[PDB]
């Protein structure tokens, strides 16, 4: 939901207070991408155990 | 009811149009040269003609 | 376009293209002749 995925395209384009609104959307999305990865590998690590 | 430790009441004068620059995170002829606020500003602003 | 003698109407606006040049925006945002300068999807200072 942000203007772009590249951070430098947001830092080198927008001001700080307007960038934080866009930067926060990437963080919340990328953080869910990790928890989905770690939560799955914990289940894969139970099958292998 | 709520209260704080200290406060720094400022005092100055500007044109009526220039009051829009009196806000956290602005830009123009005042916020870049004369009187600027922080992005995380907390307080109350009051003015009169 | 800025110092043009004549502008068009909103009924048919003048879309003047620019390309292959050096866009020095310093004399536009820092100039004390525009009553409004609103950069929506970009920062006004980062343009230079």
């Amino acid at each position: 939901g942000a203007i772009s995925s590249v951070l430098n395209d947001i830092l080198s384009r927008l001001d700080p207070p307007e960038a934080e609104v866009q930067i926060d959307r990437l963080i919340t999305g990328r953080l869910q991408s990790l928890q989905t990865y770690v939560t799955q590998q914990l289940i894969r690590a139970a099958e292998i155990r | 009811d709520l209260c704080f430790t200290n406060v720094y009441a400022d005092s100055f004068v500007i044109r009526g149009d220039e009051v829009r620059q009196i806000a956290p995170g602005q830009t123009g002829k005042i916020a870049d040269y004369n009187y600027k606020l922080p992005d995380d500003f907390t307080g109350c602003v009051i003015a009169w003609n | 376009v800025f110092n043009a003698t004549r502008f068009a109407s909103v009924y048919a606006w003048n879309r003047k293209r620019i390309s292959n040049c050096v866009a020095d925006y310093s004399v536009l945002y820092n100039s004390a002749s525009f009553s409004t300068f609103k950069c929506y999807g970009v920062s006004p200072t980062k343009l230079n």
